């Protein structure tokens, strides 16, 4: 609940 | 009977222990209470695996369970024996080197006899296992004599 | 429970108690005695002997 | 919790003179009690032969 | 006075501290499991 | 067991009703209340109706697993006061609970297979869902493809026994026995890495930080169990080739166990240590099921429930401070007696049935697991002393550093402990303390 | 603040590099001294501590964390389980060799066994025959 | 507002050696009259050796603590209030902040203590806006 | 799980054992004339296992 | 117990228990009797715990 | 050197103040949620103990303390159980020992 | 113990004036120990030694350089008996 | 700390400890300064000597445990000759 | 040193630790009189006597134990009676001694025998 994926996992796609 | 002042207290003391417990029972827990009859559970004996078929699963299962319940009653048969000797062990305090050895002896057998039938076989012992066990064990006291002599 | 309520011969898990023989010294009653339940029957019966089966 | 300082201790109350008289007489009461009434436990309670002067014709 | 533990501190040394175990129990002897506990983590939790 | 399984299919829509997650948590306790009064299993398979029933075995797999789920309610408040999906939550949590249930309960390998493949599904979404880590990807897929990599040769191992025999049931399977080593190793190595050995553990760790209390504890409790009761059920076939093959895994599961008792004396983190404190106790329980003794199978089965207690108690500890502290360590933990002093009770009456705990059952099961081992060979000795020296060396650690010394003098304000905490930390406990008076439905299940 | 953005990178290879790594890590660049790149090193971690232990730490400093004995960003030694004021840390330096204690010990233990085994067959006895008991049989007399 | 500087000087090596050899000769000596004859003797021990240099005061340094390294007692006395001895830190005052999560009941038995608290409470957060600002 | 009923029956084949004969333990299975025993040509080389 | 001291209750239990004990101590010497009493946890394989 | 301890001591100093301002805050204090205060040491050290995988690589002193640490240990105890396993179980089937002389009779 | 700032000042001038290198005259709790007094570097450690066996608490070599008069002595004495009074 | 003492009520001379010491060192040539520190220990009227002390200490009661062994042949003839 | 010593010295001459006697009795052939016990086994059995305490005068810790369970737990008036007992102990004990010495002269007579050929 306290980590959500950022943009930066967004990025590797 | 009082010969020493300490066995004098002993017993005043357990005359004052024994007599509100008898009182209770013999007032109030030996009247109001019921008369049922409860009986020891006898078991018919079922046919042994060795009269069982191969594919048969149905009489498997009833030798099975009569080889475990055999199981338990000699369980409970060097359970008992041992409680013997541990009772002569405890009431022939001084002189358990004498009386205890043929209990010893009794005690001693019936683990021989156990091993002979039941050990060896795992966790997982069928009675298709101790048959199989008994018949490897009886061709080798025909062929190469009793076990523990050599060959 | 420890008077009536031992283990009995009918069932597994009472205090079992087991009892050692007194000793005997002269001004006892009865002091040339030998040991009693001297039959190997008769160590840890648990009152079986006094079963009704 | 009562503090001197650069001194002794304050003057005791007579309860603690009197209960140190008290266990000193009680030990060297007892003590003394039972070195008169059993002084067979120091030197020995039986005289020890010597096992050097006995004869040979008693013994064979 | 001849200070005869600051003559023989060898011995002195050796007949206080209870014969040299409580050295021996807990320091030296404990490094052995210890660096060897980081061994199995650095090459077997996640090493190799 | 159709009573149970109907019940629990009919609590199923209590989700989608709205403020109900603690009338869930009441009539699974319920459950768990109705099944203790269930017991009059033995042996032998009982309560047979619609491909289901159980043993002794099965009965006491099927408590552990209802305690631990309505625990498991009980110990994820987290959920309920964020709204944090608690439907979806509920939903996961029962439908997990039938499939384990299932899996428990089935007479056949292949209800066990399946329902036991389809167990993986719901842990998965608790770790991908409801952890707090970027760690989280790589936590369940951990899982999942350490349990699938093994699990999947299994079922071709499951259909060669079928067409050799013709049937998956468990009685008709114990007559046949077989001598084949690729069937052997089918067969083995998924419960070897679904029970952790110390060669696959791997994923236990990475599935046991990153996962929440609700989902940590269904790792530890139970989910471990499969891969024991899995060799429980499959070793009655398979003596001869064990036999052949056991020294290999009893030498690799007595080395670990000690290497991984000295893996947790120089690690730091509170959620890792009972991680691989679930692999040196499953490490006993492993040495013990490969020995095929009566009193090896008995006290393993034994310990499997007790050290399910008290590992899903021990992680029960790891979350109360997580969520006070902010984050767990050593170093951030260090010395909780001054902040929480009534926690620390079962702080230490959990951290002591970790180890050989006296009036525990934990004790029991591992009194007749080194039975097993002691009879197995002599040589055993050497590398039992040391196992349990170094387990009560590192789970006497955690309580040590966690509970004694001085504070960490950089923490803030956080709440104290409150009434469903005790009564949480009471419930892993006092069953380690109470079962032992009827042990014998946790020892004898033959 | 997660393990993916404070982490320990590679190997630094390069003084600029190095500097950057010693400012990351609070670390003033003379202080910095990464693990040498043998397989089991820590890339772009220092070197710290590793003396006899962090009991050899003056307790009279200011600490921040004084149940550590660390200050506030200082990072933490890389072995801080094994140097910690549990396992294996003194305060003062000890006397000797770790194989002195060892071997005096041994060397105590030695003689002991040896002095005493070879004792074991001459034992002190005070002058008696023998205990006298009544077997059956023994016609046993005395010196009457 | 000051803390302790990490640089030392060779009077401070002179004076901690001092110090430490006469820590570890009353730990040798423990009659007063004995030890303070001793003390006496390094006094002029270290009293013979002030009109040197600097380098030979250095070598001399060195010398002395590898010497009290030699001689350096098993068990030497220390103040068990103190850092180092058995009594330090006998009990760990937890902050007072766990004194906010009382009950209101539990809170009711001390009632001028927590009305107390709440001034000092007030005073804390004008101190801390004047001092560390906002 | 008979553990009551499996004591008293230990009580009552340990009552009927020590009338007769036979003894406390039975070695055998069954019966040793029930055995086939089974030559040895007819088994040639066969694992005998003790 | 919220009146009364836990060292002194306890003390109290503890003394009156010791010379119970030491009253029972005496009884068994004159007596020279064991008494060995046992509770069934766990039958297998014939070996009681 | 002693700019070194100069440098070092400011540094400090700068971390003490920060620690002083942060540790002891009224508003962070006030919100009720507990945690810690921002270390980037202990941040560093956990990820440090987790992601250390990445900076191993097959150098033949890691390729020697696998070996000898792991591996040898379990070959050795698995040579030793065999060997004793076989000696035993050449003896049992032998025919050498008898039923009642016999060890581990789980009686 | 109960402590008071006066029972320190009494307790801190009477084993200064029970030293003999220093004059019972001429002594202060303002005064210096290196320039004002005839005491030298290592006579310091004496006094601060002195200091460790009264109060029962052992002092550093830093806090030893910090302490230069019978002043700060009686602050640095009440600052761990914690006084303030 | 209550009652603190003067600086004039200590004296090195009072203690024969101090002085032989003293005589000892000046025999050395040298002096001690912290001589007058140690003049409240081994005090003789509030403290006791040594002899004193181990006499209080060893044989303490001892005239009170003879006293009663009297007591005790006193009455015990009377019961027990 | 001690006698022990000795018998790393003389071991044809000394006897050593609790010596069988090895020699005929009655070689003196003196009126040796038969050591004989007024208790029998049955009583003794009745009284829990240990087997190490089975001495030739056991009937007088009998009446020990008599005069223990008559006056209990105040057994301090048997204690003349109970030296008694001792005294019957110290009685063997020097019997035991007297075998002893006799023994070390039958092995210098048997040294002299040795300068007998
Ligand atoms: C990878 C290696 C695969 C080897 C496959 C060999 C199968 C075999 O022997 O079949 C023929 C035999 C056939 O037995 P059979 O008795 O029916 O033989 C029939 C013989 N004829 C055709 C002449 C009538 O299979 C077996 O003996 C049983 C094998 C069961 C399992 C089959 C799959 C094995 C997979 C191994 C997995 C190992 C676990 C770890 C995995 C880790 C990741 C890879
Ligand atoms: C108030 C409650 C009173 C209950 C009561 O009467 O109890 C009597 C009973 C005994 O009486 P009982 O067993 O006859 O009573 C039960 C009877 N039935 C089954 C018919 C209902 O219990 C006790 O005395 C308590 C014994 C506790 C023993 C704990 C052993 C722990 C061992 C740990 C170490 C070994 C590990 C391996
Ligand atoms: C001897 C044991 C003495 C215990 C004294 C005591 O007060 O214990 C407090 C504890 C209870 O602590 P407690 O303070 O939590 O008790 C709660 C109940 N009030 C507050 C109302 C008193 O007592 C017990 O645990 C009693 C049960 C065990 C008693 C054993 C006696 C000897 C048996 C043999
Ligand atoms: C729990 C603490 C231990 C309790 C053990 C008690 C016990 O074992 O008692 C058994 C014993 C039986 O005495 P028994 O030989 O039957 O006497 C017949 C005459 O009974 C006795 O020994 C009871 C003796 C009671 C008198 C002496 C002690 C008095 C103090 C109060 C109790
Ligand atoms: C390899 C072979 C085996 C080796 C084994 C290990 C080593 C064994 C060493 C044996 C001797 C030990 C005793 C001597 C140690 C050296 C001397 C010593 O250091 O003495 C000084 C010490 C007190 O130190 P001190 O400096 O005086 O302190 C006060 C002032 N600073 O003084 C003391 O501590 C005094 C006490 C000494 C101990 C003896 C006390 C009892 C004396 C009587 C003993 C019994 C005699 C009769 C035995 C009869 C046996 C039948
Ligand atoms: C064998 C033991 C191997 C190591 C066991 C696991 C590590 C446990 C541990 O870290 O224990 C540390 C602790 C230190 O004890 P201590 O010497 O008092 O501490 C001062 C050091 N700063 O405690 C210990 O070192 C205790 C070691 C006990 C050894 C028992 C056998 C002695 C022979
Ligand atoms: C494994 C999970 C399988 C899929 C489960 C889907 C439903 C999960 C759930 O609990 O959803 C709760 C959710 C709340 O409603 P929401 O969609 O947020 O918005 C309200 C608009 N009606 O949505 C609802 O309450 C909608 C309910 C209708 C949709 C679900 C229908 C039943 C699905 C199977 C339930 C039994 C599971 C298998 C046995
Ligand atoms: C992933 C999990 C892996 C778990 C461990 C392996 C499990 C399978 C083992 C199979 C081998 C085995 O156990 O064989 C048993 C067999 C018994 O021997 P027996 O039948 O009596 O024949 C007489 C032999 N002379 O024994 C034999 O036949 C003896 C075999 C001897 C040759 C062994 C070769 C081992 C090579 C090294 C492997 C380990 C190291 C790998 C690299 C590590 C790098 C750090
Ligand atoms: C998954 C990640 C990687 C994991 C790597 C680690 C795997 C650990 C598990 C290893 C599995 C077991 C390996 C074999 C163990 C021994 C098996 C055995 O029983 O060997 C017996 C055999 C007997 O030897 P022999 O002299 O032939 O017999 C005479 C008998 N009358 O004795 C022998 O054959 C001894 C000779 C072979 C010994 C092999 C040792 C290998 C050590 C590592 C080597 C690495 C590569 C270099
Ligand atoms: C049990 C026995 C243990 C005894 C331990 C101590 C023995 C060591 C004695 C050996 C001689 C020494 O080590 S003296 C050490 C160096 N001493 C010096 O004074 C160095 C030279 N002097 C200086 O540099 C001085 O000018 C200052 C700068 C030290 C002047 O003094 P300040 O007024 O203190």
């Amino acid at each position: 609940a306290k980590w959500y994926p950022d943009p930066e996992f967004m990025k590797q796609f | 009977e009082p010969r020493s002042p300490m066995a004098s207290f002993a017993e005043s003391v357990l005359n004052v222990i024994d007599g509100p417990i008898t009182w209770f029972r013999e007032s109030i827990v030996e009247p109001n209470q019921q008369k049922q009859n409860w009986y020891h559970q006898r078991f018919r004996r079922v046919p042994t695996i060795d009269q069982c078929y191969t594919d048969d699963a149905v009489c498997r299962f009833e030798a099975d369970q009569q080889f475990r319940r055999d199981r338990m009653v000699d369980n409970e048969i060097v359970n008992i024996l041992r409680q013997r000797f541990e009772d002569c062990t405890l009431y022939e305090a001084p002189d358990h080197m004498v009386k205890c050895r043929p209990l010893m002896d009794q005690y001693e057998k019936a683990t021989e006899n156990w091993f002979i039938k039941y050990g060896d076989l795992g966790g997982y012992a069928n009675a298709k296992t101790a048959y199989m066990k008994q018949k490897h064990r009886l061709i080798w006291e025909r062929r190469h004599g009793p076990v523990g002599s050599g060959m | 429970y420890f008077k009536y309520n031992q283990n009995d011969w009918t069932r597994k898990g009472g205090w079992r108690v087991i009892h050692s023989r007194k000793q005997c010294v002269p001004g006892d009653e009865g002091y040339p005695k030998v040991s009693d339940r001297s039959a190997p029957s008769d160590y840890a019966a648990r009152g079986f002997n006094e079963s009704p089966l | 919790h009562v503090v001197s300082y650069r001194n002794g201790p304050p003057p005791h109350s007579k309860a603690t003179k009197i209960g140190a008289l008290t266990v000193g007489g009680a030990m060297w009461w007892w003590v003394i009690w039972h070195l008169w009434h059993e002084p067979d436990h120091i030197t020995g309670e039986f005289d020890y032969p010597n096992s050097r002067k006995w004869s040979n014709t008693e013994l064979g | 006075f001849l200070n005869k533990s600051l003559f023989m501190y060898n011995l002195s040394t050796f007949l206080g501290s209870m014969w040299f175990m409580p050295y021996i129990s807990t320091y030296g002897m404990i490094f052995y499991p210890l660096n060897y506990g980081q061994l199995v983590v650095k090459s077997f939790d996640q090493g190799w | 067991m159709l009573k149970i399984i109907f019940f629990l299919l009919f609590l199923i829509p209590f989700c989608f009703i709205n403020n109900m997650y603690w009338m869930v948590q009441i009539m699974m306790f319920f459950i768990s209340f109705i099944f203790l009064l269930m017991n009059n299993f033995m042996n032998y398979w009982s309560e047979i109706s619609y491909f289901l029933g159980c043993d002794m075995l099965s009965y006491g797999l099927i408590l552990l697993s209802l305690w631990i789920c309505s625990l498991m309610l009980l110990a994820s408040e987290m959920i309920n006061k964020h709204n944090n999906y608690k439907n979806l939550f509920l939903l996961n949590i029962i439908i997990l609970l039938l499939l384990l249930i299932l899996t428990f309960s089935s007479m056949s390998l292949f209800m066990f297979y399946l329902f036991f493949e389809s167990s993986l599904i719901p842990t998965l979404f608790l770790i991908l869902g409801w952890g707090y880590q970027p760690e989280r990807l790589q936590a369940g897929l951990y899982l999942l493809f350490y349990t699938l990599l093994v699990s999947l040769p299994m079922l071709i191992g499951i259909f060669y026994v079928m067409n050799k025999i013709g049937s998956m049931n468990f009685y008709l399977m114990n007559n046949f026995m077989f001598n084949y080593d690729l069937l052997y190793f089918c067969l083995l190595c998924a419960f070897l890495v679904k029970m952790p050995m110390f060669l696959v553990h791997l994923w236990l760790p990475k599935a046991h930080v990153e996962a929440p209390v609700s989902g940590s504890m269904i790792l530890a409790g139970i989910m471990l169990k499969l891969g024991g009761y899995g060799m429980l059920r499959v070793i009655s076939f398979l003596q001869l080739m064990n036999l052949k093959y056991s020294f290999v895994w009893i030498s690799i599961s007595l080395v670990g166990g000690v290497l991984v008792s000295l893996v947790c004396l120089r690690q730091t983190d509170l959620k890792a240590l009972i991680a691989y404190s679930s692999v040196a106790h499953m490490g006993i329980v492993l040495s013990g099921l490969l020995t095929m003794t009566y009193w090896g199978l008995c006290g393993s089965y034994t310990l499997m429930i007790a050290h399910g207690l008290c590992s899903s108690g021990l992680f029960c500890l790891a979350n109360v401070s997580y969520e006070r502290l902010g984050s767990r360590s050593m170093l951030i933990n260090k010395g909780l007696l001054n902040f929480m002093p009534s926690m620390t009770l079962w702080w230490f009456l959990l951290s002591s049935a970790n180890m050989a705990a006296p009036p525990t059952l934990n004790l029991l099961g591992e009194i007749s697991l080194l039975n097993s081992i002691v009879s197995w060979s002599w040589i055993s000795m050497i590398l039992l002393s040391f196992l349990s020296f170094f387990s009560a060396a590192y789970t006497l650690y955690l309580y040590s550093f966690s509970q004694h010394g001085k504070l960490f003098s950089g923490v803030y304000s956080f709440s104290s402990g409150k009434i469903r905490e005790y009564l949480l930390m009471l419930l892993h406990w006092l069953p380690l303390n109470l079962l032992i008076l009827k042990s014998e439905s946790f020892m004898l299940w033959l | 603040g997660w393990n993916k953005d404070y982490k320990p990178g590679p190997y630094p290879q390069t003084e600029k590099e190095r500097l950057a790594a010693a400012k990351k890590y609070y670390l003033l660049p003379e202080e910095y001294k990464p693990y040498a790149d043998d397989g089991l090193g820590y890339g772009d971690y220092p070197k710290l501590g590793y003396g006899l232990g962090v009991e050899a730490k003056d307790s009279y400093y200011p600490w921040d964390y004084p149940e550590h004995k660390r200050n506030q960003h200082e990072p933490i030694s890389a072995d801080h389980d094994l140097y910690s004021e549990d396992r294996w840390s003194q305060a003062e330096p000890p006397r000797y060799s770790n194989a002195y204690y060892f071997a005096c010990f041994l060397g105590v233990m030695s003689g002991c066994l040896a002095l005493y085994y070879w004792l074991d067959d001459k034992k002190m006895y005070r002058p008696v025959a023998a205990k006298q008991y009544p077997s059956p049989g023994v016609k046993h007399y005395t010196f009457e | 507002a000051q803390v302790p500087l990490a640089i030392v000087s060779h009077k401070r090596q002179v004076c901690s050696l001092y110090k430490r050899a006469l820590r570890n000769l009353e730990s040798w000596y423990d009659r007063r009259n004995v030890y303070r004859y001793r003390a006496v003797q390094l006094r002029a021990r270290f009293d013979e050796n002030r009109s040197k240099d600097l380098g030979e005061g250095i070598r001399l340094l060195a010398c002395g603590q590898r010497e009290l390294f030699e001689t350096r007692h098993f068990q030497p006395r220390n103040f068990a209030n103190s850092a180092g001895g058995c009594a330090f830190e006998r009990e760990v005052i937890p902050p007072d902040w766990v004194l906010d999560y009382w009950h209101p009941l539990e809170k009711a038995q001390y009632p001028e203590y927590f009305a107390k608290r709440e001034q000092r409470k007030k005073e804390f957060v004008t101190w801390w806006e004047k001092q560390y600002g906002k | 799980q008979f553990r009551n009923w499996a004591q008293r029956e230990g009580f009552l084949e340990l009552r009927r054992r020590e009338l007769a004969g036979v003894d406390l333990v039975s070695p055998n299975y069954v019966d040793p004339a029930s055995i086939t025993l089974p030559s040895d040509e007819d088994l040639g080389d066969t694992e005998i296992i003790i | 117990m919220k009146y009364l001291s836990i060292c002194s209750i306890s003390f109290v239990n503890l003394i009156s228990m010791s010379l119970s004990c030491f009253l029972l101590s005496l009884y068994f010497l004159l007596n020279d009797m064991i008494y060995f009493i046992e509770w069934e946890l766990v039958s297998l394989n014939s070996m009681s715990i | 050197e002693q700019e070194f301890i100069k440098r070092k001591h400011e540094a400090t100093l700068k971390l003490r103040q920060e620690f002083l301002k942060q540790s002891s805050n009224p508003y962070r204090h006030a919100t009720g949620e507990g945690g810690t205060v921002f270390d980037a040491g202990l941040a560093r050290f956990q990820a440090m103990r987790v992601s250390n995988y990445e900076h191993f690589k097959p150098t033949g002193k890691s390729f020697r303390t696998g070996l000898f640490a792991v591996v040898l240990p379990i070959a050795l105890y698995a040579w030793a159980l065999k060997a004793e396993r076989d000696g035993r179980e050449e003896k049992y089937r032998t025919g050498q020992v008898a039923y009642k002389d016999r060890q581990f009779k789980f009686i | 113990p109960p402590l008071s700032l006066k029972l320190i000042n009494e307790r801190v001038l009477l084993v200064l004036k029970l030293y003999d290198k220093i004059d019972p005259s001429k002594l202060n709790v303002e005064s210096h120990f290196i320039n004002d007094l005839g005491l030298d570097s290592l006579d310091h450690v004496e006094v601060i030694m002195a200091m460790e066996d009264e109060f029962g608490f052992e002092i550093p070599d830093s806090d030893a350089e910090k302490l230069l008069k019978p002043a700060d002595i009686i602050k640095y004495v009440a600052d761990k008996e914690d006084v303030y009074e | 700390p209550y009652t603190v003492p003067h600086a004039s009520t200590y004296k090195v001379e009072s203690v024969p400890q101090l002085v032989e010491v003293k005589e000892a060192l000046g025999r050395q040539g040298l002096k001690d300064p912290w001589l007058r520190n140690e003049v409240w220990r081994y005090e003789p009227k509030a403290f006791g000597t040594h002899r004193s002390r181990l006499n209080t200490f060893l044989f303490r009661g001892l005239g009170v445990g003879f006293c009663a062994f009297l007591a005790t042949v006193a009455v015990e003839y009377a019961l027990g000759i | 040193m001690g006698n022990a010593l000795t018998h790393y010295m003389k071991p044809d001459v000394m006897p050593g630790p609790d010596v069988v006697p090895t020699f005929d009795p009655l070689l003196g052939f003196k009126s040796r009189k038969e050591r004989v016990m007024i208790a029998t086994q049955e009583e003794m059995e009745s009284a829990k006597l240990p087997l190490e305490f089975r001495d030739y005068c056991a009937h007088l810790a009998i009446a020990y134990q008599a005069c223990r369970s008559d006056t209990f737990p105040f057994v301090y008036k048997c204690a003349h009676q109970k030296h008694e007992y001792l005294t019957c102990e110290y009685e063997d004990y020097v019997l035991r001694m007297k075998e002893f010495e006799r023994e070390r002269r039958l092995l210098e007579r048997q040294k002299r025998l040795n300068k007998a050929a």
